[PDB]
């Protein structure tokens, strides 16, 4: 089956990238010979133009997510979550300064404590989504201060 | 019609050419007295090359108050008539949209963090980028010039050292990570050097070695504590703890690490250096050639010790440079 | 639908007795209870990630009592604690503490103000509610929806969520109870039977907010699919299956530093598809210049654009800045009215003089402010209009025609033209007047204003030249018949002083001195303060003569032997010719072209998007009102008025608020223009006040207006770039994407147009100015592309100062 985002957005770059911008390569794969899913997070000491993976900008961060087929684990969606985590400003700053895994998980719990879930609600889509605007605005009042 | 789009400092190739590749492949680290290449990119094609060349000049500044009197600020044009022994710039290769410029620095230039600025007739100053200037043991005109390539590789490029400890008859070599090319060591060394206000003397290896030797001894006295506690991971964590207060402190049973830390900071700045161990060193005499040792009738010593003692060993930093202010014949170690 | 009540275990403040109190309530949409004791606004429920991650964990090992035979809170609590202990969820020693907690007094809100409010608590082993140890978080729902019941169906059954903290707990526990028969409980004050009971108890652990946990449980119960599954669930596994469809059709919104409505509206297909998947497995189903082509279509849309904002057009004027603007524009409109009235009077033998112009200005300004779509415009008499009138008064004097009676017909033909123009939306052609023509016209008009201001002082110096000797007895009535000492020099001193004070107070407005409120108040009143200062200065010099403001004695015709207040379309003295009734169309065409160009370009200039005009402007309505009022005015021997550029720009500037250099907002309202028109009409009554105001002070005010009207003109900016090195040019799109000599050539082309227009003004054919101005439009849209590239023209001639 296709991904939800492909079915909702795809059926129908260098200019937009700021100049001092580095890249995050999120690698997602399914390996049936692994016992459990594994996460590998790499921050390079300096940005690097990896010959194997050519990117518009230099790479500083690698997300490696591998594992077997498991329940509730869509590896594509897990990679989407890791990429969305890296795109957020506070987690990205914490990731550049992190010295251990514990600091990176303390940034991830803050992101989840400022994350908002919209349950299935039979209201029209425009009003249901636009109702998130004041809730998000209040929830993110202190995060970016 | 001479607007600059971007400037490529070519940090990888220049750092390879300047024996600085272990420091970075993205930041430009250059050794004084040796040319380095930058690429200037124009927004629009340059119609006539010669008037455009007449219309541009380059400026190099170091420190917070750069001045021509301090030799901390230099302005030079881009031409084949530039003094290659001084600050100069020449277009080596050009296309319609880019200039390949070879920039030289004097062999007696002030070291530290520099900014390169471009001045295009009838415009404001444009910052091309940043670079760090170091001593050059590979230039014959530099005061820290080393004759041998093997000695250059051993006394400046090697981070894997050996500090000799033990007794005279039983020498135990301890592996030591000097780590001079660690990312922050150059910045820490320059920040420590910035505590000295005679920036005009930073062109002199003797002055730089003496200031850092004194500052590092002061830090060693401030930070080394009276007596795992003896586990060591090289000079870089010690330097970080001495400068920032964060990390594992060093205790007085390993106060000999001052020589290794000094060797690391000198080598990162480009001054050739080695750690030397002297066994049975008579320390604390004030120049007196006598040592008094006191033993009881059982052949043992009672107190903590005298001021003048023969140490089992003592470590020292030796550094390589000429001595212009001394009588002739004292160049070397 | 269904009703759901959340009650958290809390302590009162008066007796420190722990109890149960409602925290929120659901009828599809969620309502929250504030600390005051009132309900917040109903809103769609939003859950936190942690709330949902905890619920699932406690629901996975939860205690379900389906089709349970009880009809009392005490019995339900007893059976629930029994099945808790049987499942080893709580130790048997805790049954006494939890049953004591579950059967406390359940206080609805009606008693919140009776008590002293509620505070969070934890049931401890001794039964004593202590103060929670974890850091507190005031409810986001309370902070967002609360700081400021008939919808329940008769056959619906309620669900009661109870959340409480009890240190005597190894882990949070969940007991979900469905009664076999819906029963009324003493916990719920509403007369709805209760079917489901959520009991969420546990200790104060990390990431577990029990208020948010109960909110998540109540939102899940308020979800239709989970409710339908829960009514038919015969095991905990089916409820767990329904919770996985809730968490699988849920949309998690991660934090972002760029919150936007458009970005959030891109998730509409996601929300719809998640709803579709949630209901797929359920048995239930889910519940201004545009040419329209319509006759008077632009007029109606202009009426529908501005008249909704009518209430703000009175309320937004309640600031002293509006009063200062009123004082400024009163003189800025009265002095040109008096000057033009005296001239036309002299040039038309008082057929139309000062009084007619004052009355016409007052009436037209009042009716335009009360009805027009752009109240910031100032309706007055313009130089072109004085010129055409003399053109007609001459033509009529040549051919033995009556002046007033012919102008009466020009309106009868003016109204015909503007009605057909509004009917066919002829005001849509103003979309072709780009910033090129707008700035050429505005800069030329400002230069004319400055030149006339200086030429008036030159005339004063000519009337009273500097001589060695004077005649000390010179007749003063009506005006001094000979030169007088100290007059020209004092006039120059007063004019320069007024201009200097106005400019200094304009600087003081943006300055960093004094408190900000007082400084802005004084800066807004810069022109009134300068006028008062110089008026007092001239007043305390009694001996020297300075020319003052002169207003007529009363509201009477300027020539009582020429015409009355109405003019006969057929003739006053002689029978008016039939041919001139038809021949008046061509002069009416010229008048309509003049008024149309002036008013439409003025509306374009004062309503640029960069001035922060967010209330709209009506090109069709304003043109109709202005030209119709001019045509009606004629029937009474009164002038045709138009939206003058300098006065309207000054009015808009005086109503503009500056942010921390940046335009912040504009006091868009109708009161300022209305009061200006009323005061201009009342100028005849306030002669003792006006008789002490020298013309020199108003000359300084005119110079201030002229130099301050050049602010937003990009042509004026690009002229200044001719005298600056191409290094100090500011970073703007027409500088950084156009070569400097190309920009200077573009500016020089406009300077050629300015010179051509200025020469035409100083010729007898000065009525051809509108057509030559129109000729700039073919120059911009045809000739300029032949010598400029598209990007160059986009940067140089931009609609809203954008970099293409």
């Amino acid at each position: 089956h296709s991904s939800l985002e492909t079915q909702l957005f795809c059926e129908q770059i260098l200019e937009k990238i700021p100049p001092d911008s580095e890249a995050t390569l999120v690698l997602v794969g399914r390996a049936d010979f692994l016992e459990q899913p594994v996460l590998g997070f790499v921050r390079l000491q300096e940005a690097a133009e990896l010959e194997a993976v050519e990117l518009p900008v230099p790479i500083r961060f690698l997300f490696v997510l591998l594992g077997p087929e498991a329940p509730h684990i869509d590896y594509t969606q897990l990679g989407r979550a890791a990429a969305t985590l890296m795109s957020e400003r506070v987690f990205r700053i914490d990731a550049y300064m992190a010295q251990s895994r514990g600091e990176l998980l303390h940034s991830l719990e803050g992101f989840l404590d400022c994350s908002l879930v919209l349950p299935p609600t039979d209201a029209p889509s425009e009003q249901a989504l636009l109702s998130l605007v004041p809730v998000q605005r209040e929830l993110l009042r202190r995060r970016y201060q | 019609a001479l607007g600059i789009k971007s400037c490529d400092f070519q940090a990888a190739r220049n750092n390879e050419e300047h024996h600085t590749k272990a420091l970075s492949s993205r930041r430009l680290f250059v050794r004084r007295g040796q040319p380095f290449t930058i690429i200037l990119y124009f927004r629009a094609p340059v119609r006539a090359f010669l008037p455009a060349l007449k219309k541009v000049a380059l400026t190099a500044q170091t420190g917070e108050q750069p001045s021509k009197i301090n030799r901390t600020q230099a302005t030079f044009p881009i031409s084949s008539l530039g003094d290659r022994k001084w600050w100069s710039a020449v277009v080596e290769e050009r296309d319609a949209q880019s200039w390949t410029i070879s920039v030289t620095t004097p062999a007696d230039a002030v070291i530290g963090h520099y900014s390169l600025l471009l001045q295009v007739s009838g415009r404001k100053q444009l910052l091309l980028g940043q670079f760090t200037l170091l001593f050059n043991p590979w230039n014959r005109e530099d005061a820290v010039f080393l004759k041998n390539e093997a000695q250059r590789m051993e006394y400046l490029l090697n981070q894997n050292g050996l500090i000799y400890l033990g007794t005279a008859d039983c020498i135990q070599a301890e592996s030591w990570d000097f780590g001079q090319f660690e990312g922050d060591v150059i910045d820490l060394s320059l920040r420590l050097l910035s505590k000295d206000k005679q920036v005009e003397k930073w062109s002199q290896p003797v002055h730089v070695a003496r200031v850092l030797g004194a500052l590092l001894h002061f830090l060693k006295e401030q930070r080394v504590l009276p007596t795992l506690l003896n586990k060591r991971r090289g000079s870089v964590p010690i330097l970080r703890q001495w400068l920032t207060g964060r990390g594992r402190p060093v205790y007085d049973g390993q106060a000999w690490v001052l020589a290794a830390v000094a060797c690391t900071v000198l080598r990162c700045l480009g001054i050739p250096a080695r750690v030397v161990t002297t066994f049975a060193s008579a320390q604390g005499t004030g120049g007196r050639l006598l040592i008094d040792e006191y033993y009881n009738e059982e052949g043992l010593q009672n107190g903590e010790g005298q001021r003048g003692r023969i140490w089992i060993f003592q470590t020292s930093t030796e550094c390589w440079m000429t001595r212009p202010a001394l009588p002739q014949g004292y160049d070397g170690w | 639908k269904v009703y759901v009540e959340l009650q958290e275990l809390v302590m009162d403040e008066k007796n420190q007795e722990l109890r149960w109190m409602e925290a929120a309530r659901w009828v599809q949409l969620e309502e929250n209870l504030g600390e005051n004791g009132a309900w917040g606004r109903p809103h769609l429920s939003h859950l936190t990630f942690w709330s949902l991650l905890e619920l699932r964990r406690v629901f996975t090992k939860g205690t379900v009592l389906l089709d349970l035979q009880e009809t009392s809170l005490a019995g339900v609590a007893n059976q629930l604690l029994d099945r808790f202990i049987f499942e080893d969820q709580i130790r048997p020693q805790d049954r006494e503490e939890l049953l004591r907690a579950l059967l406390l007094k359940h206080s609805h809100a009606g008693e919140l103000e009776a008590l002293g409010g509620v505070k969070p608590a934890v049931l401890t082993r001794s039964g004593d509610p202590s103060q929670p140890l974890l850091p507190q978080h005031s409810s986001l729902e309370t902070q967002l929806f609360c700081e400021q019941l008939e919808k329940i169906p008769p056959d619906s059954e309620a669900t009661l969520v109870l959340v409480g903290r009890a240190d005597f707990l190894e882990q949070p526990v969940l007991g979900f109870v469905r009664l076999q028969e819906a029963a009324e409980l003493e916990a719920v004050e509403l007369p709805v039977p209760i079917r489901f009971l959520f009991v969420l108890l546990g200790p104060e652990a990390p990431h577990i907010d029990y208020t948010q946990l109960g909110r998540a449980a109540a939102t899940l119960m308020s979800e239709r699919v989970f409710r339908i599954d829960a009514y038919m669930a015969q095991s905990r596994g089916e409820l767990l299956h329904s919770l996985e469809g809730f968490l699988d059709c849920s949309l998690v919104l991660p934090p972002t530093d760029a919150p936007s409505e458009q970005a959030l509206l891109s998730l509409v297909p996601v929300q719809r598809e998640l709803l579709r998947r949630r209901y797929q497995s359920s048995p239930a189903k889910p519940d201004p210049l545009q040419q329209t082509g319509q006759l008077f279509g632009g007029l109606v849309r202009d009426i529908r654009r501005r008249y909704p904002y009518y209430l703000s057009d009175i309320t937004d004027a309640f600031s002293p800045q509006v009063l200062a603007a009123v004082i400024f524009i009163y003189f800025a409109a009265l002095s040109p009215a008096i000057t033009f009235g005296g001239l036309l009077g002299e040039k038309t033998r008082n057929q139309m003089g000062v009084s007619e112009l004052l009355i016409s200005t007052a009436v037209q300004g009042i009716l335009f402010a009360l009805l027009g779509a752009q109240p910031l415009l100032v309706v007055g008499f313009s130089g072109p209009l004085l010129v055409f009138e003399e053109a007609f008064f001459s033509f009529c004097e040549t051919n033995g025609l009556e002046y007033i009676v012919g102008r009466v017909w020009i309106g009868f033909w003016l109204i015909l033209l503007v009605v057909l123009v509004v009917a066919f939306e002829g005001s849509f052609l103003v979309r072709f007047i780009s910033r090129y023509t707008q700035e050429i016209f505005s800069f030329l008009i400002s230069l004319i204003f400055i030149y006339e201001t200086f030429s008036k002082l030159i005339k004063i110096f000519q009337d009273h030249p500097l001589q060695k000797t004077y005649n000390y007895n010179v007749l003063m009535v009506p005006k001094p018949q000979g030169p007088l000492p100290n007059t020209a020099l004092l006039s120059l001193v007063l004019m320069a002083g007024t201009f200097f004070f106005a400019m200094m107070l304009r600087k003081f407005k943006n300055s960093s001195y004094f408190p900000g409120k007082l400084r802005r108040v004084i800066g807004d009143f810069g022109v009134p303060i300068s006028i008062l200062i110089m008026v007092l200065v001239d007043f305390f010099i009694q001996d020297t003569y300075t020319q003052k403001l002169s207003v007529p004695d009363g509201f009477k015709v300027s020539n009582s032997s020429a015409r009355g207040w109405v003019i006969h379309p057929l003739g006053l003295r002689s029978e008016f010719p039939i041919w001139m009734m038809f021949a008046s169309a061509l002069p009416a065409l010229l008048v309509f072209i003049l008024i149309f160009l002036e008013s439409q370009i003025t509306t374009l200039i004062v309503s640029k998007p960069e001035r922060k005009m967010v209330k709209g402007s009506g090109f069709h309505l304003d043109l109709l009102l202005v030209v119709g009022m001019g045509g009606v005015a004629a029937l009474f021997g009164m002038p045709w008025l138009s939206a003058t550029t300098v006065r309207s720009v000054t009015h808009a500037n005086a109503l503009t608020v500056m942010g921390k250099a940046q335009i912040q907002e504009v006091k868009e309202q109708r009161i300022s223009g209305l009061l200006v028109a009323v005061l201009v009409g009342l100028s005849i009554l306030m002669e003792p006040i006006l008789s002490r105001i020298p013309l020199a002070v108003l000359f300084g005010i005119f110079l201030y207006m002229g130099v301050t009207s050049l602010s937003g003109i990009q042509l004026f900016d690009r002229i200044l770039l001719l005298f600056k090195p191409p290094k100090y040019h500011p970073d703007v799109p027409y500088v950084k994407r156009v070569k400097t000599w190309r920009m200077h050539l573009f500016t020089g082309i406009q300077i050629i147009c300015l010179a051509v227009l200025w020469v035409v003004k100083s010729t007898p054919a000065s009525l051809a100015l509108p057509f030559v101005l129109i000729l700039t439009v073919p120059l911009r849209r045809v000739l300029l592309p032949l010598i400029f590239r598209n990007v160059e023209l986009q940067c140089l001639d931009a609609d809203d100062a954008k970099a293409t």
